[PDB]
Order: structure tokens, then C-alpha cells, then sequence
């Protein structure tokens, strides 16, 4: 009895042949929204957080406070479930898209069906089902999520053919040993709140800093204690093509703002930051070995 | 209904390497603290007997030679696991409920296979790494052919002459004998090529008084190893030299414990020399000669019978043997199947 | 773990082999020629329309390999070659050497003789006597071992000539080619290892117990090297002799029937008709292999 | 190079010792590793240091 | 559920039977394999073995080294794993006559690959890397198979000698003048964008900082050159845009005290070399800056 | 040299009142930061209280607070103290001080203390010209928004007359926190500040180079269209006025440009950002106690 | 049988051509026994065999 | 370089040591040839081949 276990119920009887679908996935990773002990399959999986006009960025977020639990062991009418500790090896289940490599980090990402079919699900019981995360190495995770931003920031311009032609190309990722079409956030035209609300984030700081740095370079640039702003205040121009005596040789400034209006254009650049920095950064949470033959399970030592 | 009649499954078989005809070939051993030692050694000593010279001819000065052999080292290692489900249901027993019982009785004989499948792996290791170092030291018949025909006149160094003829011998004896069973099958002549074997085969330093020794005091010498389609030809044209035989074969490893003297040597200066205690003796009494060099004198005072087949060539009792008993399901290629290419 | 400990305790050797029974010939036994486009991919010509109509004419693929790709496939090699579909016999080989059409053919190929064309036996030469042992196998100041004339091959017997810069593995070596192709005259052409690997005699044979055996893949079609230890070390007798075995050939159809219909003997002979010739056989397996088998 | 010096001062024990090809032929084609033939009596073994 | 089960201390592994021993125990039959002490049962050091070519086993033969796998786009090796002494070559920070010594080494041509490799392509050095551990016990042959540490302190097997972890000299650089009694090992790439290229330039760091935003203020130091290149590129390649003047991450923690200058001996040659001690193994991701 | 032990006993060498022990029962399971990790430390080198500064500047608390090693008061028998230091990522026990309703399972990170209404810090230990000052242990959204406003305060000042800088000082100071108040002493411009600030307004400006002209129009295109409750604020936030369709369609290079911009939000965005340590799981109905895991 | 231990593994296509041409050169040898050679010692080896 | 691994685990003699200067001093001075200092216990004495 020295292992601690979650224990979790069934309250829909289970199938015999539904029993062994759970034996197929002995390792495979099996988050939490909360520590706790005895379970209902209803907290079970990420099905509960499914949302409709909800995006992609509201079962993201929610993942990271999610606590992951390995899968242990099947038995009759209930669920083993070990949560890691930090530092120890554990063979996890390479349920991802993409198959491992030995010593690459790994974070976990929420599923993304596509348009043609190829694998489903097995676990469909009661409308809810036994939805699982994708285990996607890291460096191909920070590609994923570059692009679900992009492919949302030419959801205002669809109209014309030349940003389809591209967005259709930002949806075939190509890498090793695969190649899938990472699902359009825009759908029924007008896009999802969830990657409304994070897209002006970016345009936030893309437009909000290009006026309100401008003050705070010039009286730094007294010191030149590391010379670079002499050069940096230059580096607010924006353009490519050399200045053609239009004279527009120094920043445009704010004029005669109000002093409490200006203190809110600050307080409020960094709140939109708060809501952005939930994509900026991907946990290692785990790091594998050595990968296990036919890419089915690996064993991992546990991070985070 | 679709009725199922009862399972089966195979019955294990018990190789051991002192059962082996192989082990003849071996004066095997323990010896525990095998993992400190780097390198063994045994110096030899020889003074050549000279003739008189006549006449008119320079005459020969007696010629000290003295050589050294050195100890090859090779490990083994076989992977077995157990899965961490099948393992905790070991001593993680339950409620005493009688299902939960049969996960117990079965674990615990999931240990035993997967101990007895490695155990008995084990010893044919020992069989396949033996006859692999064999395979280095094995020269093609047809270079050990010329030496016994021409060793005679070379007394020196070869000749320039003499290294022309010894190669003359290396294609003449390639040609024809590259095949035998393949090429010709006279019952004299196989009997007259194997006896030509025993005849090229120097005899090993050590000698054994006892081990390995026909029934009313014949006394056995060599080995050899074959395919079962090769041996089942040679049990045919020679059967009327081939006897069985009880031989008396050692029941156990001998070993070689360190003296207590050479705890010290070990510490001081990191090397060792067997039975050091033997040596400070005969340098008190003045002898040169001692009765035994420690591997001869490694145990193994213990032998048992078990049957084996013997040949008659050149009065040398060779053992015959077949490994096909223990490579048999095996995954690994059989070391004694291989081939030759031919440009 | 275990931990055996082999000592060398016989002074002479205490064991031997020798060659017994045939049961198969993994062989093809066969006559296509090596493809050096797939031995040495990166080699191109300069012109554009002439490599386009020298690929269609051999048959052989042109493949637009990736930079990246280059570089690995100049080190570690790979099966370039692709598998046939069906193969009924095994195995495939049959390297290729230019050489003279006025070769003395009375003095070589009716008995065993070295491929190069200058025999290179190092059992003959002086053991380490690096200055005389390179002199014979290329300087021709000197008497050719075998037969006395100084050169029967001079295209191949010469240091530098085509069959040495594009066989032996160093000049090799300082082109682009896949490891993984096993060329068998290679062997016989290795100037910075042949050169070095005369020794005492009985030392000789004790590498050739090493070194000297070869790789060969078993499950894919043409031959391949391969890692040591997995697949079974395979020795080739020939390493010792640095003498290549002639078989038997006819010219014209109408002398190769006269050895068919001949007896156990007829292998063994050879015959000439005119500017045609037969080459004899002198390892009579043509008539043993098959009705033994 | 070993230690030649204790060899023939150590004691030691008598074998027989068939083999092929003489015994200089042997060890004068380096079959063996460590050798150190000589052709007199050797001055050098009473030393010890 | 009983009042003696909490009394009880926490169960000691080492009083107990092995469990291999355990069912022997049950039918009473010895076999020939030595169950009574199984090997690497303490070790809380963990490990996985790593097959390698045959070309690049110097240099790690000696115990500690660092292992760093290396990405390529050929199907064939998928990962070629890297010295980081075999990267000296490519570092700027290295001396010429300190490249010139080890890059001999380097002479087999499985090594040679590496070289074009990190050469061909557009994508900086850093993303191309990545940290696994520490060598030990090596096998040597071939497909040498070492087992590299993935985090705890480098040993021999048995504890029989804890083996030191070695850093190149000209690598390894302190900022602080005082040491402290415990101080974190930080691996460090900076690149210093230029013109034609951009040049690397290695520096693995000990320092008692542990907290992310100390540790990378006293980085902008010295490096600070590089910033002055990083933003005078920016200014000067429109549509170009170079990104992470460097970056920062954990290899492990020392003890401080016990390190201290040594070299390396191998193929005659001698490289002198920071020696680090007991350095437990902690990985760290990279983590840019500018 | 051992490496530094994992339990670490406190002696104090001033006699200790009784009305001092009482309050170190209840502070048990506390986070006590110490900066020398020795078996035996004295008091001395015990709490925050030594690096106090005639400036009291709230900034170097922040920086000095990082350099500090976290560790959890445990047994407080007799005089002696066990402050054992907890691993990384194991579960432990948490007793809060500052007054914040911690909301389960939330990031925590150490904070320089504030002060609530009494401003008495009432029932603090005072002992001989000497005080216990314990960090507080604070939720993470709190700790932006305590650190966010201060890197505003250095900025506005650089070009307010000085009778505008205490007007903008004087409301910043006040924070409210799910419903608490809150309010930061003696908020101090510095050259700690400077070091800081410098990089900030550095970032600040690299940003604006890297966005594409699509990544900047993006609003302004959606007021042409969307309506919002929040794009209607976003306008009072930026200077109103100064399809075509996009005059550079080049993904390969736009999703570059992108990366070099998540180096600055992982930058930039993190000045703000204090290291996360405590986890919460379950807090008590009192609020007087969590379980906890993961470190700085 | 003649093959058969040498396979451990699924049979190589090297493997399974070398079984073909058993399958030829046996077919024809040992397509009529009695009609061909009737000697007693192959008879008895054919039919142990 | 000597062999310090010998005298770690041979049997000794308890001669009473008094000297001038501490004793860590005196391999802060070189005074003896050779010497190996160490703090922590030493697992490498245990390296017996």
C-alpha cells in the first residue's frame, strides 16, 4: 500500500469490451482540474472544459492549472491514478501526433481534430467521452502556437484569395516523420472570442508602445552608459526603405496628455500583457530517456 | 457451443556446461574477485638441446629462449525483466479472497521462468563464448597442414626459399581440401584426414591425471564440434571406430582462492603471483622445480560419469559432440554455421 | 553479468578448422555489373544535355539529392540501391576491370593468378621490409612474382592507373562514394593496408584470424557492409593467397556445349578454337555443388 | 618490457613441450608476444635493486 | 486502519528481501545467479544509455563530459549527439592555439560531419541543441554506448569514486570575486551578430546566483558588447531579423570548494580544464534574452 | 564541504519574553527567507530585518528578497528553532501572515511586506532593537499588479514637475485586492529603479520594430467593422487618427518576425513577473493554512 | 529439414530463393524412385530419410 | 606520484606527532615532498586492482 492512487467511479456501467479500451492506455497521461481522491468520470478527462463559441485559448489555459496524472492500472469499477513527483522517471504514452525522439522536451497541448478523418475515439460513453491531450516535443509546440496567432490575424482579411492561398500553407505543418493541417481558428467567418480577446493583445503593445515609449527614450539617452540608445530612439522609426529627406528624422510624441490619462495608457499596457502571456511560455512537463520500440510508450523523467 | 480442448505447453530442457563435451576443451574455474584483475600472465622457459658439429663447420653456442603469454578478457550479459503490474502483485497480496489468490501463485512462478530462462541462459552462454574464442585460435587446416610437412628443415628463421615453399603448401592444400564431404566420401580417406588432425594438435601445457578418462584406464584426448547434418554423415563412414562412452567428466568448477600474502602484494603495488607463499620456500631449499603452477592445482578433485562418444585415430580417443541440442529455437545465429566466399 | 577470462596456454596452436560440406550457395552466381552511379552518386558531368542522355541510356536513376542528405551519404553510406521485387537465386555482384586485349591469357587466366595482373603475395616478401615489399608489387625495375613478365595488366598493375585510384579504399576515400556498397576487388587493391600487413609468418595468419574476415548483410538483396558483431563474420581464404580463383568460360555457345555434354572430367579441361577460347575450372564445384547438393 | 631478470632467477617447472616448427623457428617469427633470446650466458640477472 | 500501523516507521527497503529473493525464498531452490545484492538498487541518479559512432568517442573516454544532442535534417543519423569539446572548433571564444589542439583530434570522418552540419543551415546554433546530460562508464567500440546521467552527481558503479564533471578552460569564466558556499552551473550561448555571419561564443558560468532575474542583469555585463551588435543590426538589415543576442540555462549546482584547475590527458595532447566536482545533474531549458 | 543541511536550528542570544514565544507558536510553518544556510544560524542573520535602510526602499527589498533562501519553520520547542529547507516539488504545509483570501489554487510568490489599516503591524515581535520582519506570501495576480504599477512609477516621474510626481506617487501607493485594501510604504525612485527601467523602456522599444504593419493595423481595421465593449475602450487608450488589402503577404518571414517576439514578451513581460514557488491546492475555511508544492 | 535450422528468423528473400531452388533440383531427382535407381543402400537412405 | 592507496588501509604504528606550526601549516609549506591532503572522507581508496 506504499503508492498514494486517485480513485475515481463509474456511474454509467461499463462494457467488457469497454473495459480493455482502458487497457490500451495504461501510461497514457490523464489530467486533473483539482487534486483530490475519490473522482467522478464526469471531473475525469478534459471533456468537462469542451466549450462552443469558446476558442482554442479557453482549453489551453485551463490545462496549465490542470494537474496531470499518469495512468495506472484498470481495475474492475475503478481508476488508478498517480500523480508525479517532481524529478522521478515515469513511462508516460506517446498518444501525440508526432512520434519522440530520445532527449527531446515534451509539454502538453489540447487535441486538435482536423479536416479529414483518421484516428477518432474509443471511449464514447453517454455524450461525455475520454478526450486525451497531445504530447507534442516542445520545439514543435512553440511552431503550433505560432501559428494559431498568425492564422487569427488574417481572420479580418479573409475577403481575398492571396490570404487564403497563405493561411491554407500555415495550416500544413511540415516535420519529421509527419505532416498534419493544424485546424483554422476562423470558422462561420467571424472569429472565435477567445482568440479575439488574445489578438489584440498582440495588436495592443504592436500600437500602444508606438507612441508611449517614445518619452521615456529621450531622457534615458542622457546617460549612454551603454551607448545603445543613441541608436535605439532610431530604432522606432518603422521602415525598411532609408529616409528620403521627408524630414521625419525624429519620433512623433504624444501631445499635452492628461497626467492621469497618461498613468491609465500605462496601467493599461501591461493588464493586456497579463492576458498574452499564457501562450509566451511551455512547460517542459516531462523529458524523455530513451523512446521504447514501436513509439507506443517512452519513458519520461518528470519536470515542473 | 465451441468447446476448447486442453492447452499445452513445452517442457523445458536442462543444458550445463560441465555436462558439454565442450567443457574437455576447458579448465574452468571460479574465482570471485575476477572484476579487480587487469591483465594475467605465464613466463616460459626453454634452453635448446644442441648436437655436436663436425669437422670444418662453425659449431652452435647453447641459446637461451624465454616467451610470455598474456590473457584475453571478454564479458557477457543477458536483459530480463518483469512488468511493475505482474511485480506488485508479488508481495502486495490482498484480501485473502480466492481470485486474489491466483494473482499471487501466478507472480510468483513469473519469477521462476523469468529466472530459470536467464539461468539456463547463462550456461549456454558460457558454450557460445568458449567456442567463439576457439574460432580465434583456429587456424584453416590447409596453413596448420604446412606446417607440420615443412616445420622439420626450417630449424631457423625461415628462409627466403624456405617462406617460398611454405606458401607453395598454402594453395596446394587449398585447392582440394576446401571441400570434403562435398568431394570425395572413400571411408579410408575421411579416416585418413581426421587422423592427420590429432597428429597437427599440440598438447596443452597442463595435463590431467584423471579428468576425462575412458573406462578401464584408456585416457581421452581433443574434442570436436560439428553440425547435426555433418555428424550425421561421420556417424555412417566411421562407425566402426565410434564407441559410447561413460566419461569421467568433473562434477564441478574448481577455484582459485587468493593466499593471504597476496592481500598484501595486491594493496602494495597492484599485481599478484599465484601460491606466493610455494615460491619463498624453494628459495630457502635451493630447488628450481615445483610440483604444480596453481591452475592444475584449482580443485576440481571431484568427477562424475555420463556418456559420450568416442573415435579411434591415431589411439587418441577424440570426443565427438553436437551442438544442436542447445542452440535449437534459438534467435542468434549458430556460431559453428558460417561461410566462405570465394573470389 | 559474467566475466570469462580465455588464457592462451597452448604454445603451438591447439586448435584448427577446416571447410567440410556445402548445403547452399547464397549467391546469384550472376554477371550485372556493379552500377558506380549508385557507388559514387555525386559525380555528374559538366555538361547539362550530355548527363541527361548518359542516365537514359544505362537506365540509371538521377536522383536530386538534398545538400544536407550529401553529406551523410559521403560518410556513413546507405542502401541507395533499391530492392528488386522478385529474386529467385540471391545475391548480386560482379565488379569490373579495363584491361589489355593482347593479355597473356595462356599464362593467367587458366590458373589462379592476381586480379591486378602482378602478383602481390606479402607470404613472399620479406616481413617488415616496407621499401622492398612496395617495390615489388608496383616498381617494375624488379621480376614479377608468378610469371616472370614484368606487367600482363599495365592498366592495373601500375600505381595511379584507373583501377587503382578508383578501387583502392584510400584513393577511394578521397572521393564521394557509399561506404555500404561492398566492392569485392577492393580487397585486393588496399595499398596502405597490404603494404602494411606483411608480418612473421605465424603472426600473419593470426591476423587473418582478426581482421581479415568481412561483413555482409543478410536479408537485403545486393550486398551491403555492414557493423561487425550482428551478422556472422564470413573469412575468404582468398585474403591469405591474394590469388583470385578462375571458373569456367566459353567464348561461343558451340564449345560451351562440348564441356556440357562431356563427362566429370570435361569441367577440368580447357579448350581453344582459333582467336576463341574456354577457360578451365579448377575447383571442379560445377559438377560436384549441384549433384551433391 | 616485462621483467626478464626474475624469470631465471624464480624457480619454476619442468613441462614437456611438443609443438610445430623447431623452437627458434617459433619464437624467431614473434608467435609468441614478449620474448628475449640470447645467444651466450647472460652477465645480467645477479643485479637486484 | 490499526493504532500500531501508524506507530510504525517508514518502511526501510534494505531490511527486506530483495523481491528475486523473495520467491526463491518460497520454493527454496538456489539458482547460480548472485540475488543477494542487486547492483544500481541506491543509485538516485538517473540514466539511459546512448549508442554513438565510433568517431567521436574522444575525449569523453575520460569520465564527465557533456553530451548535447544535435538535430539534422537528414533522415540518417536524425540526431549526430556532440562533445561539447568537439564544438570548441566552432566556438569564437576559444583560442586559436586551444582550437588548433583539439580540432587534430578530430581527424575521423564521422567526425567530419558535424562540422558541415552546423555550417549549412539559416537556423541559429542554440535552436539546433539540446542539453541531456553527463558521460560515465563508457563502453567504447565501435557504436560506443555510454550512459549518460540525466540528473544526480556522475559516479562509479558501487560509489567505489565519484567522477568530476570537465569544463574547458577557456569556456568557464566567474563573475563574482567571492565564491559562495554554493553556487549554480549555468550553460550560456551568446551570439555576437555581425555581418557576414554570426559567430557563437560558448561560456558555461558558475554562479552563486539561482534566481532568473539577478542571473541574467550580471550577463548583461560583459556581454553588453553583443547588445550594441544586436540593436546596430536591426538599424541595418531591414526585413532581416536576428533574434536572442543569447541565451541562458541550468546544467547542475557544485559545491564550489571543491572545484578547482586541472587537464585532461588524451592522444598525447593535454588541454588544460575546469574541473567541477560533485556536480549534481539539474537540466535547465534554454531561456533568450536580448 | 557537506552540502548545505537541510535543517537549520535558530538560537536567539537576547532572553526572550513569553509574549514572544506565543507569537512564534502560532507563526509555525511560516516562510522565514535566510541568506546563510548554516547548521546553527544566529537570530541575527534570521527575517528580513538586518538589510533595513535608512531609505526603506521598497525596490531593494524586491531584488535583496530574491537573493534570500525560502525556508518553512517547523517544532518550535524551547528556544530552538527548525527552519528545515523543503525540496523542489514535494508537498508542504503553508501558514499565511499577510491578510489575502488566497484563492485555491493559485501561484504564489514571496513579497516585500505592505501594511493593512492599523498600520500598527500589531502583534509583530519586537526584541531589543530588533524586529522579526517576515515577507509576505502573496497570490500571483497580486504580485503583478504590486510590481506593475511600480515600474510606471519611475517612468511618469522622468517628465512630471515635481508637484505632479506626488499626485501620481499618492494614488499608485493604494492597491485593492480582492476586496482588501492595500498600500505600498515608502515607494523609493533609485538606482535600482534605473537599472531596471532603462531595460524596460528598451524593450519597450524593440517591440515596436518587430510588429508587421498587419500585426499594428489590426485594430484599426476592426473599429472600421466590430463593435465591443472592449474595443471601445482600446480607443480611449490610443491616439484616434494621425480594404487595401495587406501590402506584404510573406508567412514565412511574418511567423519569424514572431518569434523574435515572444523573446521580448518572455523579456519584457517578466520584469513584472516574480518567480512562482508555492502552489495551492486546498485552503483552509480559516485561510490559516494550505498545502503547497513546487519552488522558485 | 535441410534448411530449416538456419532460419531462427521469418525467412530471408535470399532465404526463400534458395528454398525455391531446392524445390527444382528435388522435384526432378525424386520425381520416380522405382521407375529410376533401385539400389538397395539409397533406397534405405530415402526412406529413413 | 606514489601509492597512497597503501598506506589508507595498511596496519600502522600510534607514534605520538608533536611538531611546530598546527600541521596544516606544514603542507601549506611544502615541508614534506609529497603529500596528499583531503577533508571529506574518500571513497577512492577502495580501488584495489
Amino acid at each position: 500500500a506504499m503508492e498514494a492512487n486517485i480513485f475515481c467511479t463509474f456511474d454509467h456501467k461499463l462494457s467488457i469490451a469497454d473495459v480493455g479500451k482502458l487497457t490500451k492506455l495504461v501510461a497514457a497521461v490523464v489530467p486533473i482540474p483539482q487534486r483530490l481522491h475519490l473522482i467522478k468520470h464526469y471531473q475525469l478527462g478534459l471533456h468537462q472544459f469542451v466549450d462552443h463559441t469558446r476558442g482554442y485559448v479557453r482549453l489551453r489555459g485551463l490545462l496549465r492549472n490542470m494537474t496531470l496524472t499518469l495512468m495506472r492500472r484498470v481495475e474492475g469499477n475503478q481508476i488508478l491514478l498517480h500523480v508525479p513527483t517532481h524529478g522521478l522517471l515515469y513511462t508516460v504514452l506517446n498518444t501525440g501526433p508526432v512520434t519522440w525522439e530520445k532527449g527531446d522536451a515534451l509539454c502538453v497541448l489540447p487535441p486538435l481534430f482536423h479536416g479529414p478523418l483518421a484516428r477518432e475515439n474509443l471511449l464514447t460513453l453517454g455524450q461525455w467521452e475520454l478526450v486525451l491531450p497531445w504530447i507534442v516535443p516542445m520545439p514543435l509546440a512553440l511552431e503550433i502556437n505560432q501559428r494559431l496567432l498568425i492564422m487569427g490575424l488574417f481572420s479580418l482579411d479573409r475577403s481575398y484569395e492571396e490570404v487564403k492561398a497563405a493561411v491554407q500553407q500555415l495550416q500544413t505543418i511540415t516535420f519529421r516523420d509527419a505532416t498534419f493541417t493544424i485546424p483554422d481558428p476562423v470558422i462561420d467567418q467571424h472569429l472565435l472570442i477567445d482568440m479575439k480577446t488574445a489578438c489584440l493583445s498582440m495588436s495592443m503593445v504592436a500600437n500602444l508602445a508606438s507612441e508611449l515609449t517614445m518619452t521615456y527614450v529621450r531622457k534615458l539617452a542622457l546617460e549612454d552608459s551603454s551607448m545603445l540608445l543613441v541608436k535605439c530612439q532610431e530604432l522606432l522609426m518603422r521602415l525598411d526603405r532609408e529616409r528620403s529627406v521627408g524630414e521625419p528624422r525624429t519620433p512623433a510624441r504624444p501631445q499635452h496628455v492628461s497626467p492621469d490619462d497618461e498613468i491609465a495608457r500605462l496601467s493599461a499596457l501591461f493588464v493586456m500583457l497579463r492576458q498574452l502571456d499564457d501562450l509566451i511560455r511551455e512547460q517542459v512537463v516531462f523529458t524523455v530517456c530513451d523512446v521504447s520500440p514501436d513509439n507506443k510508450s517512452a519513458t519520461c523523467i518528470f519536470k515542473g | 457451443f465451441e468447446a476448447i480442448f486442453g492447452t499445452f505447453c513445452n517442457r523445458l530442457e536442462w543444458v550445463y556446461f560441465l555436462t558439454s563435451g565442450l567443457a574437455a576443451a576447458a579448465h574452468a574455474i571460479k574465482f570471485h574477485d575476477l572484476n579487480k584483475l587487469t591483465t594475467g600472465k605465464m613466463l616460459f622457459h626453454v634452453q635448446v638441446p644442441r648436437v655436436a658439429s663436425g669437422a670444418g663447420l662453425p659449431t652452435s653456442r647453447q641459446t637461451t629462449i624465454m616467451v610470455t603469454k598474456y590473457s584475453e578478457k571478454s564479458p557477457i550479459t543477458i536483459p530480463f525483466e518483469l512488468s511493475a503490474a505482474c511485480l506488485t502483485y508479488l508481495r502486495e497480496t490482498f484480501e485473502g479472497t480466492i481470485l486474489d489468490k491466483i494473482l499471487n501463485v501466478e507472480a510468483m512462478h513469473t519469477v521462476l521462468r523469468a529466472l530459470k530462462n536467464t539461468a539456463d541462459a547463462m550456461e549456454r552462454g558460457l558454450i557460445h563464448s568458449f567456442l567463439q574464442t576457439l574460432l580465434r585460435k583456429a587456424p584453416p587446416y590447409f596453413v596448420v597442414q604446412t606446417l607440420v610437412e615443412n616445420a622439420t628443415l626450417a630449424r631457423q628463421a625461415l628462409n627466403r626459399i624456405q617462406r617460398s615453399n611454405i606458401l607453395q603448401s598454402f594453395k596446394a592444400k587449398m585447392l582440394a581440401t576446401l571441400f570434403l564431404l562435398n568431394r570425395t566420401r572413400d571411408r579410408d580417406y575421411v579416416l585418413k584426414f581426421l587422423t592427420r588432425l590429432a597428429e597437427a594438435a599440440t598438447d596443452s601445457i597442463l595435463d590431467n591425471p584423471t579428468t576425462y578418462t575412458t573406462s578401464s584406464g584408456a585416457k581421452i584426448s581433443g574434442v570436436m564440434v560439428s553440425t547435426a547434418n555433418v555428424m550425421q554423415i561421420i556417424m555412417s563412414l566411421l562407425s566402426s571406430h565410434i564407441t559410447k562412452e561413460t566419461v569421467s567428466a568433473p562434477a564441478t568448477y574448481g577455484n582459485f582462492v587468493l593466499s593471504p600474502e597476496n592481500a598484501v602484494t595486491a594493496i602494495s603495488y597492484h599485481s599478484i603471483l599465484a601460491d606466493f607463499n610455494s615460491y619463498k620456500a624453494h628459495l630457502t631449499s635451493g630447488q628450481p622445480h615445483l610440483p604444480n603452477d596453481s591452475l592444475s592445482q584449482a580443485g576440481a578433485h571431484s568427477l562424475t560419469p555420463l556418456s559420450m562418444d568416442v573415435i579411434r585415430l591415431g589411439e587418441k580417443t577424440v570426443i565427438m559432440e553436437n551442438l544442436r541440442r542447445v542452440y535449437k529455437n534459438t534467435d542468434t545465429k549458430d556460431p559453428l554455421e558460417r561461410n566462405v566466399d570465394l573470389t | 553479468t559474467q566475466n570469462i577470462n580465455t588464457v592462451d596456454m597452448g604454445l603451438g596452436y591447439t586448435s584448427n578448422t577446416c571447410v567440410a560440406y556445402v548445403n547452399r550457395v547464397r549467391t546469384d552466381m550472376g554477371v550485372r555489373v556493379q552500377d558506380l552511379f549508385r557507388v559514387f552518386p555525386m559525380n555528374v558531368y559538366r555538361h547539362d544535355e550530355v548527363d541527361r542522355w548518359i542516365r537514359h541510356a544505362a537506365g540509371v536513376e538521377r536522383p536530386q539529392l538534398l545538400d544536407t542528405e550529401t553529406i551523410s551519404m559521403l560518410t556513413f553510406g546507405s542502401m541507395s540501391e533499391r530492392n528488386a521485387a522478385a529474386t529467385v537465386h540471391g545475391q548480386k555482384a560482379a565488379c569490373e576491370l579495363i584491361l589489355t586485349p593482347v593479355t597473356m591469357d595462356v599464362n593467367y587466366f587458366k590458373i589462379p593468378n592476381n586480379p591486378r595482373g602482378r602478383a602481390s603475395c606479402m607470404l613472399a616478401v620479406d616481413p617488415y621490409d616496407t621499401e622492398a615489399a612496395t617495390k615489388a608489387i608496383y616498381d617494375h625495375r624488379e621480376a614479377d612474382a608468378q610469371t616472370f613478365a614484368a606487367t600482363h595488366n599495365p592498366w592495373a598493375s601500375q600505381a595511379g592507373c584507373l583501377s587503382d585510384v578508383l578501387y583502392n579504399t584510400r584513393h577511394r576515400e578521397r572521393l564521394g562514394y557509399n561506404s555500404k556498397f561492398y566492392s569485392p576487388c577492393a580487397q585486393y587493391f588496399n595499398t596502405e593496408e597490404i603494404i602494411a600487413a606483411n608480418k612473421t609468418l605465424f603472426k600473419t595468419i593470426d591476423e587473418y584470424l582478426l581482421r581479415a574476415k568481412d561483413c555482409i548483410r543478410g536479408d537485403t538483396d545486393t550486398q551491403y557492409v555492414c557493423v561487425e558483431g550482428t551478422e556472422q563474420l564470413i573469412e575468404n581464404p582468398c585474403r591469405l593467397t591474394q590469388e583470385a580463383l578462375p571458373i569456367l568460360s566459353t567464348t561461343t555457345l558451340a564449345l560451351m556445349e562440348t564441356k556440357l555434354k562431356g563427362g566429370a572430367g570435361a569441367f577440368a579441361t580447357s579448350e581453344t578454337h582459333f582467336g576463341n577460347y574456354v577457360v578451365g575450372e579448377i575447383i571442379p564445384l560445377q559438377q560436384s555443388m549441384l549433384f551433391n547438393s | 618490457m616485462e621483467n626478464w631478470s626474475a624469470l631465471e632467477l624464480l624457480p619454476k617447472v619442468g613441462i614437456p613441450t611438443d609443438f610445430l616448427t623447431h623452437v627458434k623457428t617459433s619464437a624467431g617469427e614473434e608467435m609468441f608476444e614478449a620474448l628475449r633470446i640470447y645467444y651466450g650466458d647472460d652477465p645480467e640477472r645477479y643485479n637486484i635493486h | 486502519m490499526d493504532a500500531r500501523a501508524v506507530a510504525k516507521r517508514p518502511r526501510d527497503p534494505a531490511d527486506e528481501d530483495n523481491e528475486l529473493v523473495t520467491a526463491l525464498k518460497a520454493k527454496r531452490e538456489v539458482n547460480t545467479i548472485s540475488v543477494r545484492y542487486l547492483y544500481h538498487a541506491d543509485h538516485q541518479a538517473l540514466t539511459a544509455r546512448f549508442f554513438v559512432p565510433e568517431g567521436l568517442v574522444e575525449f569523453e573516454a575520460q569520465p564527465g563530459a557533456l553530451l548535447i544532442r544535435m538535430e539534422t535534417g537528414c533522415d540518417s543519423p536524425r540526431h549526430l549527439y556532440i562533445s561539447l569539446y568537439l564544438l570548441g572548433i566552432r566556438a569564437s571564444n576559444v583560442s586559436a592555439s586551444t582550437r588548433c589542439l583539439l580540432e587534430s583530434v578530430y581527424t575521423a570522418s564521422a567526425a567530419r560531419a558535424a562540422l558541415q552540419w552546423l555550417d549549412l543551415g539559416p537556423h541559429l546554433l542554440h535552436r539546433r541543441l539540446e542539453t541531456l546530460g553527463c558521460v560515465k562508464t563508457v563502453s567504447l567500440g565501435i557504436t560506443s554506448l555510454l550512459t549518460c546521467v540525466m540528473r544526480g552527481y556522475l559516479y562509479n558503479t558501487l560509489k567505489t569514486e565519484v567522477f568530476a564533471l570537465m569544463i574547458p578552460k577557456d569556456m568557464y569564466l566567474t563573475w563574482e570575486e567571492t565564491r559562495g558556499r554554493l553556487q549554480y552551473v549555468y550553460l550560456i550561448i551568446v551570439y555576437d551578430y555581425d555581418g557576414p555571419e554570426t559567430r557563437p561564443g560558448i561560456y558555461v558560468l558558475t554562479s552563486s546566483i539561482a534566481h532568473w532575474q539577478t542571473l541574467v542583469d550580471v550577463a548583461r555585463g560583459k556581454f553588453a558588447r553583443e547588445r550594441c551588435s544586436f540593436v546596430n543590426r536591426r538599424i541595418t538589415r531591414p526585413r532581416q531579423i536576428p533574434l536572442c543576442t543569447g541565451v541562458i540555462q541550468k546544467l547542475g549546482w557544485c559545491l564550489a570548494d571543491d572545484i578547482h584547475t586541472s587537464f585532461l590527458v588524451h592522444k598525447e595532447l593535454k588541454l588544460s580544464v575546469v574541473r567541477l566536482d560533485n556536480f549534481s545533474v539539474e537540466l535547465g531549458d534554454f531561456r533568450e534574452f536580448v
